[PDB]
């Protein structure tokens, strides 16, 4: 995908 | 009205800000149903499942009776006793935050369980003929001669004795008995340098892994072939890839102090794929479980032949009855999908000798034909999912199976088909190329299990339970709601009534157990967190068809609503576009009369993602509510593209991706700032990332008026640079699509940009193998050769994820610094 | 004292001030006389130069009068009638950015020029005994079989007809009339690529080219020596280089598009050079002219044996007859020099066959070995230079020699050494290795020239030039300011007084005609551009030691004092550390009285370099004047570790790099502050680039205090990755100095930066090869996880060096707009 | 050598 990974 | 202003806090206090809202911070997961076969026990089940801070699993027990007035919550009792390249890749790949046990895999026959805890692969066992434990297991590890790392370890279904995995790109089977080890596999030599060694057995391509989150390249079949003597025959079906010809891409190693660049294979858009191809391993053992030979197996005939115009297997794997092999198939443009019966007959021992392969080709019989049980077309693109169901063989002539497929209605649902295995009309022994109708297989019913103007649900592990007793099927899906995904359940046979099995007002992802008698559902909404509950099904003795639903304990109890945490309200809006378009809406904390605010309008709306639904949006987008607080309205609207919403709506931004989607997110602001005279529309902010960074960029080249600053997260600033299995799905070839490239490209039209400062900002992971870091230079090249400013910040331990804590907490702290500074500040306004 | 603010200007205003600044914008070199024998013409000499829109050769006449009342402006004729990336690195290592022929070689007997220009090597004869045009010359093209581009040529002196090359790392000679072409060396591969094949013949590694501007490996020997049969032997003396144990370093590609990266050998501090020897190609030539066939040559002993303790080759060549090669040697801590001669009875035939082998060395005697006839230590440094001249042999005992040295007494100065060449105690015959001494030759003799507190000139083409006849010697020096440098004349027979050639009031850079008759120099002070002009030689005829000088012609006559242009003030002051530190204050203009100003201070302030002297500082540094144009005080300091103050000046940032140079350029700051009230010390900014950029981050590091804002330019934020040849040099080897390192790399101390934003700008080349992009990019790893801000901006295209205008246009108008909004405008100190 | 190139 174009698709980040953040998780704050 | 009269414009408000956010408080100007220091970096030093930002910070402060930031790190005690911070200072109060997963679910669990991969449940599976196992039988006690008690008749005095208590309980009818024992479930197993991933539970989190490290990651193992647990058990807990199921009750036959539950006491009505109370709240059953179900103890969680542990199962368990107490960073290579290969692994932080593929976390990347499957997008998995969090360490411990991602996955595991079990054998019913026998109790064995098999996975891998860090560097080592374990088993152990309980649920079988062995019994069931009341402690803690202690770990056995499979023990080798491998040096590197072992990846994708699989139980052998025939023989849970056996099991398999990778090493060094090849595939080898370990006993977790006689401790025999062998490599089935002799196609990469792990010290030859990749540049020179590209060849790759039972392993998934960066664009397989990548773009049809296909994580594994080989499949154990599930039955064992008895020997005349005494033992039996294994086999195993893998992908061997060549990955010689597609483009070597260097990316910044980690470790920046070497100053060197890690080479890995990347499928530019428009160059060619891997030249993948299937095989077969057929592992011979005698009774003792002893290795008697390994024969291994290759195509009859190329895969370019018998598989004609293929370039992706999207999928893969086993008949029930290990008769047939299966496996779904993608033409190029991603507009064709195949579904492939391949009998091990196809396969022949691989041979040097020319005259032993020619006599080998002629045993074959002609008869022995790849049988293409289905084929779909569309003028938009297939969508892959996991949903296959097989049926046991009825009748030897015939294959019954459940698949779904948008390309029908123009929306995904369940179709029951019965396909006939006719002999081809194709005799190879004549010598020739199989004309294109050849290999067809005629279809004998299409009954279409579901229909409607919604999807049901396939991608990230919604799958189908199929009751093959009751003849029914259980399948997520958008019926109810395109904002709630809800559990449904139909008869496959007599199609008709849809029944929804989830409650109301919350959106659910439930995991049906195998005897269907049992649902888990992790649910929430917009106000509640997740929890997660056990409920029991009922067929009433009259009528099979109506199952109904019963609370039975509950997993996991809710946190209960975060305290300074006010939720967005869910907006809609009639769009000039024939849609509903849907929207969120943090309204800022303790508003004002007659004041009006700064605006930022988060962003990804692009495929595959919905952002606006009913789910509780205080994880992972915790921060739009802290911003609201601190004064900001904060608007996030799912463009035209947004996933669950059919494939004609998804379909709109095809060959034009930037090209439509600002439109949305101005008009619903334009449609919010008329009703709220709260919104001032004079300072509007944007920030996504990767397809919102994208857009962000958009955003302000397109509509400086609207935007007055975007910030652009690891964005797409020239399609030639992205890959294959993603922009020919969506932008097609680069010559079949030479404009919609170049408008949607923003690095080529960087004159475009503001001539005003402290308006874009670039954020990039430097070590991004998938969204490159070029993409940023590149953009910067042309920028600053058009003469316009930028301000940029760099994450140089990062990749297409933030994973070192200290890098988010700056991310974040430097972007409320900046909207602060350049939006809704009064600072910021005077500079202007 | 009220502050002045500056006037706001956009981005685009800005842009156009500086385009319009700009509105309004090369002086000649290499010049070189040669006389014309004409005793019924009017010209005495006729000299030939570079010039410059491209860079050609071009000539001039020398009349044997002139009208003493006028001045002669020469007129100017054109001599000729009209990039690979190992051009574009040539380039960088030389810091050369002028399109054209960047030098020639002439060999005076025949009058045959050869130049390469573009990626041919051109030739054409004028000035020997074939007259003397009068009209432009065709270039004559040396035609080649060889597929890739020929850098270094250079003309045999022995032969005109004869030149070499370097191709592909190897040495190749082609007649310039037989046509005849011919590879002497095959020590690389040109099909092998970089990680595999590192040996290369005739070339300057990187180290030597950036740290020792030694470009050229291969030296012709000047004489031929003749054969029996009528034919003769051409000789070449060569560096063959090994890079395999050299380090290897992933530099980006320019080709952004590709996503690739360049790889080379990068000696980084304490890792390894190349291992390099000596080596001797013999070329058989026959009385036709044809090559009869060509012996290559290794030492008789391995390089390390011979050259014990030797790790660079500082500067090689030959004897004025050809006798012995001489070789200037370092030892890798760069405290040890030693001239050293090698003669070619030293070399012996390479031969594989072992038998044949032995039988060549023991045939060669012990008497012949390397003569050591100089050799110093320092307790700071070796600075190498292009001083060293062979006098003929008068005696064959001895070698007569001026060299120059500042060793004896902490100045570089004259030294006319006669050493004595004696049979070394040393056999080889014998079997073991030499001791310590068995090389050094004894001297008879070291008479010296000049002494002072003052240095000679040795670099950048500052060279002596030495009348033989007269037994003088003309250099250039500091003798009357180190503002200024002259060209003075002394006698080396019975040395004394010392004659200053040039006008007091400039600083000068000249050549001295080879007959010693006539020199030319380019002058300039801080309020006038630079002009040439040619003055003629002369002594009184009662004593020929005394020379004198009379005004010929103009060659360059000055554009006149730049229009809106302001000089800055030359200004000193007697520091605590008992230097007499100097400065250039640009008050700025239209001083408005009661007020204070923001000020920038530039700075370099590194070892090599003198900012502040009596030089023109309006090309180069335009931009100083624009700063105090819109109101920013602009000052630069030359803190200790400059050059032109002496060597134990220059020493005293050894092994504390970083550490030293800022409360030089505070102490200087506040000097001025008190006399020059004008100077807000609220609002102070900082700058430079690379060791400049260094101190801008050790400014801001160290004094956050007196600092605002710090624009770093190429910085070195951590030493460990430069090469050997300079960090070595000037910090020692960094096991050795670990504290020093420390301190020095401020990527390391990321924690003593500033809590606050808008004070640390980051400038980099991203394709930067010497100071890597990874020096930046790590300091941003470490600011980031030690909760720093930070402001970024890169040069996609460029190197250590802006070379694309586009490029450089975008940074002086972010440095410009940088320092406005973050320091001398008024919105500045409001965002505080 | 730190020593940056640009001319203007």
């Amino acid at each position: 995908s174009l698709r980040f990974l953040y998780e704050g | 009205l009269e414009p408000f202003y956010v408080e100007r806090y220091s970096w030093s206090q930002l910070k402060k800000l930031l790190a005690d809202t911070r200072k109060y911070h997963k679910a669990p997961h991969d449940f599976m149903f196992v039988k006690r076969n008690d008749p005095d026990g208590p309980h009818s089940d024992r479930i197993y499942y991933l539970a989190m801070r490290e990651n193992t699993l647990f058990y807990s027990e199921i009750p036959k009776t539950i006491n009505r007035a109370a709240v059953l919550m179900l103890s969680w009792k542990p199962l368990l006793d107490l960073y290579s390249r290969e692994e932080e890749l593929l976390r990347e790949r499957k997008r998995i935050g969090t360490v411990g046990i991602a996955s595991y895999d079990y054998h019913q026959g026998s109790g064995t369980f098999l996975f891998q805890a860090g560097s080592g692969i374990y088993h152990v066992k309980d649920g079988g003929p062995q019994g069931f434990t009341q402690q803690p297991l202690r770990p056995n590890l499979v023990e080798t001669s491998c040096p590197n790392i072992r990846m994708d370890p699989k139980l052998c279904p025939a023989d849970p004795d056996w099991i398999a995995f990778i090493h060094s790109n090849d595939i080898w089977i370990s006993n977790i008995v006689t401790r025999e080890e062998r490599r089935l596999t002799y196609v990469h030599n792990e010290l030859a340098n990749m540049e020179e060694d590209a060849r790759s057995a039972g392993v998934a391509t960066f664009v397989l892994q990548e773009e049809f989150d296909r994580y594994s390249g080989y499949w154990w079949c599930p039955k064992a072939e008895t020997t005349p003597s005494g033992g039996k025959i294994l086999r195993i079906l893998y992908e061997e890839n060549d990955e010689s010809e597609v483009e070597i891409i260097h990316v910044t190693s980690p470790m920046l102090e070497t100053r060197r660049a890690d080479s890995f294979r990347y499928p530019k858009t428009g160059t060619a794929n891997p030249k993948v191809t299937f095989k077969m391993s057929e592992i011979m053992i005698d009774a003792e479980g002893r290795i008697i030979d390994v024969i291994d197996k290759e195509l009859i005939q190329p895969f370019e032949i018998l598989f004609e115009g293929v370039e992706y297997i999207a999928r893969a794997g086993w008949t029930p009855e290990g008769k047939y092999a299966w496996s779904i198939l993608l033409d190029r443009s991603q507009t064709r999908l195949q579904i492939v019966l391949i009998s091990p007959e196809l396969f022949i021992p691989v041979e040097d000798d020319v005259m032993e392969r020619q006599r080998l080709i002629e045993s074959v019989p002609d008869s022995v034909t790849p049988l293409i049980i289905y084929e779909e077309t569309t003028d938009i693109w297939i969508n892959i999912h996991d949903i296959f169901h097989v049926f046991p063989q009825s009748h030897e002539e015939e294959i019954e199976f459940i698949f779904a497929s948008e390309c029908k209605t123009g929306f995904r649902h369940l179709y029951k088909i019965t396909s006939i295995l006719k002999e081809s009309k194709y005799k190879r022994s004549s010598g020739g190329l199989p004309a294109p109708s050849d290999f067809k297989c005629p279809i004998k019913e299409e009954i279409a299990i579901t229909s409607g103007e919604w999807e049901v649900l396939g991608r990230h592990g919604s799958n189908i339970q199929v009751d093959e007793v009751r003849r029914l099927v259980y399948f997520e899906g958008t019926k109810d709601s395109p904002l709630e995904h809800h559990l449904y359940v139909v008869s496959y046979v007599n199609p008709g009534e849809v029944t929804r099995l989830t409650d109301r007002g919350y959106s659910h992802s439930c995991c049906i157990s195998q005897h269907c008698d049992f649902f888990i559902s992790k649910y929430s909404n917009q106000k509640n967190p997740h929890c997660v509950s056990l409920y029991k099904l009922s067929s009433p003795e009259d009528d099979p068809t109506c199952k109904t639903k019963e609370f039975w304990a509950t997993i996991l109890d809710s946190a209960g609503p975060l305290p300074d945490y006010t939720p967005p309200e869910i907006f809609s809006f009639e769009s000039t576009t024939g849609f509903t378009l849907y929207g969120m809406l943090y309204k800022p904390h303790d508003l004002q009369p007659g004041k009006k605010y700064p605006t930022v309008l988060f962003i990804y709306g692009g495929p595959q993602v919905q952002l606006v639904n009913n789910r509780f949006k205080g994880v992972k987008y915790f921060r739009l509510n802290t911003l609201a607080s601190l004064g900001y309205v904060v608007v996030v609207i799912d463009n035209r593209g947004s996933c669950h919403r059919g494939l004609k709506f998804e379909g709109a931004f095809k060959y034009k991706m930037g090209q439509i989607e600002i439109d949305d997110q101005v008009e619903g602001l334009q449609y919010l700032a008329s009703r709220y005279d709260f919104i001032d529309l004079d300072r509007v902010g944007i920030h996504g990332w990767s397809y919102g960074g994208y857009l962000s960029l958009m955003a302000l080249m397109q509509r400086s008026d609207i935007f007055r600053v975007a910030i652009a997260g690891a964005p797409v600033t020239l399609w030639i640079f992205y890959d294959t299995g993603y922009t020919e799905r969506y932008m097609g070839h680069p010559d079949q699509n030479e404009q919609g490239y170049y408008l949607g490209s923003v690095a080529m039209q960087a004159e475009k940009f503001p001539s005003e400062p402290n308006r874009l900002l670039l954020l990039h992971g430097f070590l991004d193998e998938n969204v490159h870091f070029a993409h940023t230079s590149i953009l910067l090249s042309f920028l600053v050769r058009a003469g316009k400013p930028y301000d940029l910040q760099i994450y140089p331990q990062e990749r297409h994820s933030i994973r070192v804590p200290e890098s988010g907490e700056h991310y974040e702290l430097h972007l409320l610094h900046y909207l602060q500074e350049n939006l809704g500040s009064r600072i910021a306004a005077l500079k202007v």
